[PDB]
């Protein structure tokens, strides 16, 4: 029933969590997750966390354990509203178009120490249109 | 192994590819680059013949890609192979066959009989100093518990039998360097001293003696043979005792230095010995001759043939898709083939040339002075693979699994990588004519989309076919006038016929300027830029053609009166450039749009496209006007004037402080973009008292 798209969409989501790449989540996999986000989770909540998806029992979260789960979410349309979601917030400026002066505060805000000169070089290619400014078109092709 | 390879080849590609490799590491000898060769070309040729999984497929092209970027484009294949391969050795069963070298046939040469018997002596000589510094004495008869041996008398007094226990050893470790060839002589030096000539025996101490440093490789080579032959016998052993596996029967890669230890001693020992007698070893080959003018030998030539013919067949296969198309079955046993060609060629082919970007344009000119050499006929090869690209991907989009995207970049990208040398001095005459029919077929296919959309403007396979040109050919050709302008490359490469092609796409891009549609909006982009090449930084004088009749490179100077009336050749600049307006018209129509300033509303495409025109011809000829040289004026295509542009450049600013106040642009952001190549060649100081509004027109 899912698009294939969402399919491989759901691929590259579930290996965002399987950094050993295994096909398995294990509850401390999970867990470092968790932290990076800030949130501190007990062992008993991971367990029972992964317990109610685990239909298996083995203890760690299969892909097609986890697309049946994505099932039981109504994630219909929230994806691509994230993505819009993202490209607002991204765009400080409000212009509707990203500019490569905002590049520089939002990788500041992300944390990321890629290099500034490099981004314009990338957002030269990023922006296949070129605009020299990224809008929701170039938004959803870069993603 | 895969990715193993991939990550190794990517860490270390400065190891292989730079002559210098890294500073502190050093660089391969030759060795490593012959097994990478070899590495890259089974590889390649298993994937080649092997059914498409995905996951090995998405896993074997980059390390494909970080192979072919590690191994110089200029790599020399050795005509020098290796010393019988030890493949067999690391069989799937049993994962070690210790075969060692046979040496019942080969048979040791007579004057080494004088250093066999001095070897053996000293062997005996160590024999006899080891065990009476254990405590053995000579004695009359052989008696364990006293420790005294009857075998303890010199090496004269030894009988015949205990002088061949020395001697065996000696001839097979003589013989398996024999019968490898390896070169053994004695100098004039031993031999004048073979010809000067309870026992105390006093051996040399031979730790001190050093080998030379291909010594200590053929020291280990011999060792290994050793240990082959050792672990031979052993083998038999456990088979005649049906079990009770050695822990030292692995190969000698894996063996520990302990474990080697003796064996190396061996080597060492007999080799010094060899030494110090003043016997002459040396390698068992003759170095023949070396192939370095010679193309065939070049990694980037059979790497270049193989695409080629690959292409070559994937081009006759989408023919006879073309013709199966008539019939009902598309499914054919070329679907592998395809899947390969879309999923490994174009992919291989955009990085290596991305890796390789400047070794094919300079044949080591002056970057990278170690080397770099693209060879002559492999510079026009990459220019037909370029051609048959070209006309692969014409009209087969549905066929590309939304794959012509990649196909487009790797096609730009390598008409980047495109050079001229060819042209120049020497190209194949089939391969000029092949490309420049690839470049007037695009230039009528063009034409042939602007007659259709004016025919019927309703927009099935001839929209999608326009699509196609709109995002490939245009953008394609303006990239090719980018790296020859670039390259500076424009005025000798586009001598004859191909100046006529160059005005039929110029009259073809300016009808397509002119007229508006939905897909002239998606092309809008493709439109100003490759206009732009054209009008300030591109090869001919289509404009000015005042000067041009005094040009020496001008077409009608260049190709004299008879043939010009013979053929298609309008006999006037006018006539072959009729759409055309000249700069007199095409600079008032600049100065015109700066005092009227038109909404973007209504006259839009004229004020998105107009200025970086200005900016790709104007500035081939800023550079080229007399401002730069009072010498060979009127020589020149045409005048221009640093004035000129700063009149138009005072014009393009000012229309843009008019610009910032309609929805602030990602159009004028276009101009704003393409203009700071313009401006960055502009004299700065200028800049400075003229950019005076916008920096508040700007943080607004
Ligand atoms: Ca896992
Ligand atoms: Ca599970
Ligand atoms: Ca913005
Ligand atoms: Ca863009």
């Amino acid at each position: 029933q899912l698009t294939e798209e969402q399919i491989a969409e759901f691929k590259e989501a579930f290996s965002l969590f399987d950094k050993d790449g295994d096909g398995t989540i294990t509850t401390k996999e999970l867990g470092t997750v968790m932290r990076s986000l800030g949130q501190n989770p007990t062992e008993a909540e991971l367990q029972d966390m992964i317990n109610e998806v685990d239909a298996d029992g083995n203890g760690t979260i299969d892909f097609p354990e986890f697309l049946t789960m994505m099932a039981r979410k109504m994630k219909d349309t929230d994806s691509e509203e994230e993505i819009r979601e993202a490209f607002r917030v991204f765009d400080k400026d409000g212009n509707g178009y990203i500019s490569a002066a905002e590049l520089r505060h939002v990788m500041t805000n992300l944390g990321e120490k890629l290099t500034d000169e490099e981004v314009d070089e990338m957002i030269r290619e990023a922006d296949i249109d070129g605009d020299g400014q990224v809008n929701y078109e170039e938004f959803v092709q870069m993603m | 192994p895969l990715k193993l390879l991939t990550n190794h080849y990517e860490r270390c590609w400065k190891y292989y590819c730079l002559p210098g490799g890294w500073g502190n590491f050093g660089a391969a000898s030759e060795e490593e680059l012959h097994l990478s060769r070899k590495l890259f070309w089974g590889i390649f040729d298993a994937l080649s013949q092997k059914k498409y999984e995905q996951e090995l497929f998405k896993l074997a092209l980059p390390c494909l890609s970080a192979v072919a970027g590690a191994l110089p484009p200029d790599y020399m294949e050795s005509n020098y192979v290796s010393m019988m391969e030890k493949q067999s050795s690391m069989d799937s069963e049993g994962n070690f066959n210790p075969q060692p070298v046979d040496t019942s046939n080969i048979t040791i040469p007579e004057k080494l009989e004088y250093f066999i018997n001095k070897y053996a002596e000293h062997s005996h000589d160590k024999w006899s100093m080891d065990k009476l510094a254990n405590g053995w004495i000579y004695g009359e008869i052989y008696s364990d518990s006293s420790k005294v041996q009857p075998l303890m008398k010199p090496y004269k007094l030894l009988s015949e039998k205990e002088k061949e226990i020395y001697r065996w050893p000696i001839k097979e470790s003589l013989k398996t360097m024999l019968a490898w060839g390896w070169r053994i002589e004695r100098t004039r030096e031993g031999d004048s001293m073979a010809l000067y000539n309870g026992y105390s025996p006093r051996a040399i101490d031979m730790s001190n003696v050093t080998l030379s440093r291909d010594l200590h490789a053929m020291a280990e080579m011999m060792a290994e043979n050793y240990h082959n032959i050792w672990a031979k016998k052993k083998k038999m052993e456990l088979e005649s005792k049906g079990g009770g596996n050695h822990p030292l029967l692995v190969p000698y890669d894996t063996l520990t230095a302990k474990e080697k230890a003796k064996d190396r001693e061996k080597a060492q020992d007999i080799l010094k010995f060899l030494q110090i007698n003043g016997y002459a070893v040396s390698r068992g080959f003759k170095d023949l001759e070396l192939d370095t003018p010679s193309i065939e030998k070049r990694f980037a030539y059979s790497f270049l043939q193989q695409l080629i013919r690959y292409v070559d067949e994937a081009h006759q296969y989408i023919l006879e898709f073309d013709g199966g198309s008539r019939g009902k079955g598309e499914h054919f046993p070329y679907e592998q083939e395809i899947k390969f060609f879309a999923k490994v060629v174009l992919p291989l082919i955009d990085q290596y040339f991305k890796n390789h970007r400047l070794y094919f344009l300079s044949a080591a000119s002056r970057p990278l002075c170690s080397g770099g050499h693209a060879s002559n006929k492999e510079k026009e090869m990459v220019t037909s693979l370029f051609c048959k690209l070209g006309v692969l991907v014409r009209h087969r989009i549905s066929l590309f699994g939304n794959d012509a995207t990649s196909i487009v970049n790797c096609l730009h990208i390598l008409g980047q990588t495109l050079d001229a040398r060819t042209v120049m001095k020497t190209g194949l005459e089939s391969v000029k004519s092949a490309l420049r029919a690839f470049l007037d077929n695009a230039a009528e296919d063009l034409e042939k989309t602007m007659e259709n959309l004016k025919q019927g403007q309703f927009t099935k396979g001839v929209t999608q076919i326009i699509n196609y040109t709109t995002v490939a050919l245009l953008p394609m050709l303006s990239s090719l006038f980018e790296h020859i302008g670039q390259h500076q490359f424009g005025e000798d490469l586009i001598l004859e016929d191909v100046q006529v092609s160059c005005y039929r796409i110029l009259t073809s891009l300016y009808a397509l300027g002119t007229s508006k549609s939905i897909y002239v909006e998606r092309q809008r982009s493709a439109l100003g830029e490759c206009l732009a090449a054209f009008a300030g930084a591109f090869p001919v004088a289509f404009l000015e053609t005042h000067l041009d009749k005094h040009n020496i490179y001008s077409i009608y100077n260049t190709k004299s009166s008879r043939e010009r009336a013979a053929l298609s050749l309008p006999t006037n600049v006018e006539d072959v450039c009729p759409n055309i307006p000249s700069l007199e018209k095409l600079m008032e129509e600049i100065v015109e749009l700066a005092e009227s300033g038109i909404r973007y509303t209504q006259m839009p495409h004229v004020m998105e496209v107009i200025l970086p025109m200005l900016c790709s011809y104007m500035s081939r000829w800023w550079e080229h006007g007399p401002e730069n040289n009072p010498e060979r004026a009127e020589m020149c295509c045409t005048a221009l004037n640093s004035e000129h542009m700063n009149t138009l450049l005072g014009n393009i600013l000012k229309i843009i402080y008019n610009n910032l106040g309609i929805d602030e642009g990602a159009w004028m952001k276009r101009l704003a973009v393409f203009s700071q190549p313009i401006i960055n060649k502009v004299k700065p100081q200028l800049l400075k008292t003229h950019f005076l509004p916008l920096m508040e027109k700007l943080k607004k």
